[PDB]
Formats: structure tokens, sequence, C-alpha cells
């Protein structure tokens, strides 16, 4: 119901309000509701047709609200999450919840990292360093997906007897990004 | 020549051959806390996707 | 009907029985309401007395607060320092008084163009604690200062900017242009004098 | 017992004599018929309006049936049926409503959507009258091959006889649908049934295959150009000519093996050599089906796997 949070005195729209705005699908599961300390909203939308937990409202040691921001859809199947943490605080009646700003960025960073970059988590580089990619073979397989992806239906890149598959230049993106989108994680890069 | 294009159904699909499984595109409660107008297509799908156009009908298909 | 005027603000609610017409403003009822099935055909008035009568309530740090409709909105006392001009533009005083922990209007009387003021709303956020919060005091009398002023402060609200009311002196603003105000910047509220 | 009542537009009127426990009930009937008819005008001969007493007949002999169902009993039974045959009694000479719509293009005025529409109402009618096909009919020709002074041999089609083969599909389905719907709903069914049974067939199938929403909603139908891609195209054919089979089967009164032995033989063009196979291991209605089934399974597999084997590739502008 606060309608603003704040960060570092500047006062943003609330964010929890905002994520859990109504809409077709989504289903909200307020668990041990009556007593405070204990209470866990819970809500789980339809994530490619089954559905499943999106976002986890609940309160941590020392006075700590934290939303649990959960992406299904990752490299392994294995669910990942982004802890964003809010301070809750009775005394200022009018904004009482502010966000954990120390390492915000650090969070965020820290799981796209696990979605893009097959590597330990290491924000360590020197942004005027290359960044050495990984070799890669072209599957003929890895071809008819992009193709009929982003629906590019040349013959070239089609299947023919007595033809070798050839590449749509579309596909070097699939190729070098993970070696291109590492460059803007450094610290001295530091981004939201 | 004027083309008629159009964007995919879902996003998935890009994501997939891509490499690209950033949450804005597949996931609402994501794009929605970005504040961004809903699912967002891959800006990388549109450039295929219109690259394609200019593959047919300027080089007369001929990839190379 | 006469009766009524005599009464208003006492919770007592007169009824025509004799006439089925329509009040535009609800002051009394038609012959309609000592018919009426729906909870529609009890309406009572306000009593003023009890409808705002002032109270007191507990922080969970135990302080003490005068419980009005409007301490109930802005979480504070409910006394303000009014915009002033020699005395509220300075960005000193206005801090000192927004935390000793009260509501004080920055005077607009005293800048003269949108960086000036910029000077003074930064510094009393410099000054103002984490979460704390201020107000404008803009002088409709003055069409300059209305005009670099308002654009300043939608624009200062769209970066996230404390400062979270406008009062307007000197007049009250046209059904339009008031509009204007309260859809346009990002305000609590607007005061009006 | 008999009170008479007109059915009626512009200058052409049908007089039809009513029951006792009826005329309440049918006059209800013709107001609220009355009120459905578009204005007459220069002979009736716009694409609403009925051309001649034989077609506004079958027009109120549609919009009775439309308040009906099979299953409950119903209080337009009673004039439903009666209208049914004063149509037959009066209009048809005992033929089939298909030489009377002949009839009514040659001579009369010429309408092919309006015969059409006519033939729709009456085989429609009758079927939401319980009133079946079930007695084998004087099919002059299916007489005399079975006399002996002819004889029958059954050619099935194949693909590329017509830019806009699925709209064969959609004609059947919406005018004969009180015979082949059944089918219809088998096929899209079973069909729906091949692609989940199937591998990596949801790929072929990039815009699906729903084939009973396309039926419904006109609007969501996709370009010719997904509808003729083999993968859906060689089944959706094939059920299209067992649909012709079936009308032709029912309508005569016999089951599907009883066509199938007035026939000295059957032979398929392309892809339509699968359906005459299919054709003659047919027996009852029972054992329609699985026959059925044998067949657009195979053109489902045909399909989907030369498509995969040489798929449409853009042809540079």
């Amino acid at each position: 119901l606060c309608s603003f949070i704040t960060q570092d005195k500047m006062f943003v729209s609330n964010p929890i309000r905002k994520v859990f705005k109504p809409s077709q699908g989504m289903v909200v599961e307020i668990s041990n509701g009556n007593t405070s300390s204990k209470t866990v909203v819970t809500l789980s939308e339809p994530v490619q047709g089954e559905l499943k937990p999106t976002v986890i409202l609940k309160l941590l040691k020392e006075n700590i609200i934290q939303m649990e921001m959960i992406e299904n859809r990752t490299m392994d199947g294995k669910p990942v999450s982004l802890p964003l943490l809010y301070n809750f605080n009775p005394d200022n009646g009018f904004a009482p919840i502010s966000e954990v700003m120390e390492d915000r960025n650090q969070r965020i960073k820290e799981m796209y990292w696990k979605l893009w970059i097959d590597e330990p988590f290491n924000l360590d580089f020197d942004p005027r360093d290359v960044i050495k990619g990984k070799d890669f073979e072209i599957t003929a397989k890895e071809v008819y997906d992009f193709t009929h992806a982003v629906g590019n239906n040349c013959e070239d890149f089609v299947s023919r007897p007595d033809r070798t598959m050839l590449a749509p230049m579309d596909f070097a993106i699939v190729v070098g990004w993970r070696a291109i989108i590492k460059a803007i994680f450094p610290n001295t890069v530091d981004g939201d | 020549a004027v083309l008629d294009s159009y964007t995919p159904s879902t996003n998935e699909p890009y994501a997939r051959v891509s490499g690209d499984l950033n949450p804005i595109h597949v996931s609402r409660h994501f794009a929605s806390y970005a504040n961004l107008p809903g699912t967002i297509t891959h800006g990388m799908f549109s450039s295929a996707s219109v690259r394609a156009l200019i593959e047919n009908w300027a080089a007369d298909s001929v990839s190379s | 009907v006469l009766t009524h005027r005599n009464k208003d603000g006492t919770g007592v609610r007169v009824i025509v029985a004799g006439t089925l017409d329509i009040n535009p403003d609800d002051d009394y009822g038609f012959k309609q309401e000592i018919f009426d099935v729906t909870s529609n055909g009890l309406k009572k008035n306000p009593n003023w007395l009890e409808e705002y009568h002032p109270k007191l309530i507990k922080n969970k740090s135990g302080k003490i607060f005068v419980e009005t409709k409007f301490s109930k909105l802005i979480g504070r006392p409910p006394l303000l320092v009014p915009g002033m001009t020699p005395c509220t533009v300075s960005p000193d005083f206005v801090a000192a008084t927004t935390n000793a922990g009260y509501t004080i209007e920055l005077a607009g009387g005293g800048y003269f163009s949108a960086a000036g003021m910029t000077a003074a709303i930064d510094s009393v956020v410099s000054q103002i604690e984490k979460g704390s919060t201020f107000g404008i005091n803009l002088i409709y009398v003055n069409p300059f200062m209305l005009q670099w002023g308002i654009p300043l402060i939608k624009e200062l609200r769209s970066k996230g900017y404390p400062i979270q009311f406008l009062t307007i002196g000197a007049g009250v603003p046209s059904l339009e242009v008031a509009s204007e105000y309260i859809e346009t910047l990002g305000l609590k509220y607007l005061g009006l004098k | 017992s008999t009170r008479p009542l007109t059915l009626s537009h512009g200058s052409l009127e049908h007089v039809l004599l009513v029951p006792t426990a009826s005329f309440f009930i049918a006059s209800q009937l013709q107001e609220q018929f009355n009120k459905i008819l578009p204005e007459p005008t220069e002979g009736f001969a716009a694409d609403d309006e009925p051309t001649t007493p034989a077609e506004l007949v079958g027009k109120f002999l549609g919009y009775v049936s439309s308040l009906v169902e099979p299953s409950k009993v119903g209080q337009f039974d009673q004039v439903l049926n009666l209208c049914l045959t004063e149509f037959e009694n009066c209009y048809l000479e005992g033929n089939d409503i298909h030489a009377l719509a002949a009839k009514l293009l040659q001579e009369n005025d010429t309408t092919l959507v309006k015969t059409k529409e006519l033939i729709k109402n009456y085989i429609t009618a009758r079927i939401m009258a319980k009133r079946p096909f079930d007695k084998k009919s004087n099919s002059a020709l299916f007489r005399a091959v079975g006399e002996g002074n002819a004889q029958l041999v059954a050619i099935f089609g194949g693909q590329g006889n017509t830019d806009d083969y699925f709209e064969e599909l959609r004609d059947l389905y919406q005018t004969y649908h009180v015979l082949v719907g059944d089918l219809i709903k088998f096929s899209a069914e079973t069909l729906s049934e091949l692609i989940r049974t199937t591998l990596d067939a949801e790929k072929v199938f990039t815009q699906g295959l729903n084939i009973l929403e396309w039926l419904e909603n006109p609007s969501n139908t996709p370009d010719k150009d997904y509808l003729l891609s083999i993968p859906i195209s060689c089944p959706l054919i094939g059920v299209i000519q067992l649909a012709h089979y079936v009308v032709t089967a029912k309508l005569l009164g016999f089951t599907p093996g009883e066509l199938r032995s007035y026939l000295k033989g059957a032979t398929g063009h392309s892809q339509g050599l699968v359906t005459a196979v299919a054709i003659a291991e047919t027996d009852s209605w029972e054992s329609f089906f699985v026959s059925v089934r044998k067949a657009i399974t195979v053109l489902f597999f045909i399909g989907v796997r030369c498509y995969e084997a040489y798929p449409n590739t853009s042809l540079p502008p």
C-alpha cells in the first residue's frame, strides 16, 4: 500500500506494488498470514505452460523485507533468483520501506551472469583487456534452429543434396554473444 | 521494395537459439519490474528478421 | 429543508416525504428514501464532532501523534511552517524545521530561475535526513516564477526528488490549470490558499 | 382438421395446411420467420432472398430446424415434420434435393449459392427431425449398375487440382454437416494425436493443425500458403475425399461397403491411390472409422516425411 520506496533520499514508485499488479493468470498464495514475522506471500504465474513460483515475499533478520525475484527459464533448468532487499522501518510512517542499495548492481549482475556466462562469477576484468571467447563448431542443426527462429528461408542455409550448408551472417551473434556481453560486466564499468 | 514483417508470438524461440535468456523478453514480472511496455521482442530478432528481407529482395536471395 | 439547514452538521437527516424529485447535493432526501430496500435507503448525515474528532495514536517506537485527516496522510504532527518569502527562502531553515520533524514549504518568492532554486532544493536535500520530504510554495500572481517553477518541479520529481507537495499562494488556479498541476507534477498533495 | 397458413415473401406464397393441435405453434413460427426475411426487391433477386416458392419453403424449413434438438423432445418437432412432408410432397417429385437444385438452376432463377442453401436446409432439416436417410434410394444409376447394364469405377483425385483445396472441405462441413460432422471431427482429433504421438511432427506444423477451429472461425484460418504445404494438405485432401464418399453412401441408403460393392474396382491419382485402397477395405459404419484412420494416418506420414525430405525455400524475387 505504501505508494513509494526510497533509494538514497530519492523516491521511486513502489516496486512490490508494481510486480503484483493484477493480470489474468497470476496467483498469489499468502501463507501464515495472521502472524506477522512468519508471513510469506508467494506469486505463481504460468511459465512455459505450467504454473511456477516467480516471486517470494517475506521478512528476514533485522527488519529486512526480501523480494525473491525468480527466473525459471535458465541454462540448466534449475531456477535462478535475484534477492531484492528492502529496509522496513516503522519510525518513518510515510516511507517505511527503503531499498538496501549497497551492492544492488552486483546482485543483478550476478543473476545475469548465471544466465549468460558459462564461467565462474568473476567481475575483476580490466575493461582494456581482450576477452577470449570459446571455440565453436557450427552444427547443422544449430543453423536449422536459428534460421527458423528468425524466419530466414534462404536456400543457402537449408540442407540440400550435393551442397554444404551455409550459416547466416546473423549467426555471428550466436557465436560471439558470450565473449561480447562479458565486456559490460567488469567492476570498473558499474551498471544496472 | 516495401515489405511486411511480423514479430514472433513468443520470444522463447529466439532466446533458445541465441543464448539470450534475459528475463526482460520472456518473464512478464521482470519486464514489468523494469517498466517496459511488456515482454519486448529481442532487438536481435528484428535485426536478423529485417536483414532477411534485405537479403532476399536486395541481393536476390544470394546470401553471398 | 428549513429545519435541515438549522441542524446541518449534527447528524440529523431530513427527508421530504411529499415530493419525488432529486437533490444534486444529497443535502437531504426526497420521497424515495422512505421506501427504499437497498442500503441506499439508509443514508445518514456527517456529525463533524465525531466525524472529525481529534485523536491520539502510538508509533511502534511509541511516539504519540495527534491523529487528524491531515497527519493521518503525512505521518507527522498536523502542524506546518507555511511558505514565507524572507523566512522560508533559506534552505538552512527549511532543513532545520523539516529535520525537527515538521512539514515546511520552501518559499518560491526568493528564487528567480530554475537554476537558482535547483541550487537550494539541493542544499535542502543535502541537510535533510534520508527518506525525508518538504514542499514548495509558488505565487499565482507571479506568472514568471510560475513558468520556470512548475517545470522545475516536474523535472525534479521525475528524477525522484523528495519534494512531495506544491502549495500555491496569492490565488486559486482555474480548473484546467489546477488539474494540470495535479496530474502533471508527481505530487502527493496540492496546497491551495 | 386442416386450417390454412401462408408462408410469405414478396409475390411468393406457399399455402400450408395445418393440423389442429398445431396451428398455434405453427403461426408463432410463421411470424418469427416473417421477421427475419429481408425485404423483397425486383423479383427477389438479392442474395438473401428466396427466388421461388420452393426455396422459400426450404428457408422456413431451415429456420424451424434451427430451433430443435435430436436428443431432447421439442415443441416444433410437430411442425417441422409437417413442413418436411409438405415440401417433399409438393416440391420434390420423389427425386433428390439435388435434382430439384438442378431444375432450379436450369429452369428457374439460377444461383449456385442459393442452390447450396436449399440443399443445406433439406438435409439438415430432415436429420434434426429424427428422420434419417436409411432406405435404399432409386438412383437410376445404381439401379442399372445393380441390374447389369452399367458398372462403376471409383476414381480418387490428387494434389494440385485446385488453388483453394481447403475450400472444398468448408462447403462440405458447412452444407452437409448432418452427414459428415463425425469424420471431420474424428479426423481433426485423430490428426491431432498423430502430432503428439510423433517425435518432431510438431516442428512441421508451424501454425498448428486445428482443423475444427479453422472451420468454425474462417477468421482464424491460415494462409493458402500454409494450408497448401503437404504435411497438412495431404491428410486434409483425403478427409475431403472420404467425406464425399460418405455423403454419397449415406444419401443413397448404403453402408460404406454396400456402396463399395457396386464398384467394379477403384483407383486413385497420385495421393488419391491411398483412399481407394482404404475405401475397398470398407464394410460397416462401425468399422468405417478404422478404415478412415488407416487412410489419413498414411497421408499424414506421406505429408510430414516428404516435406522434411524437400521443404520449399524462398524464390528469388
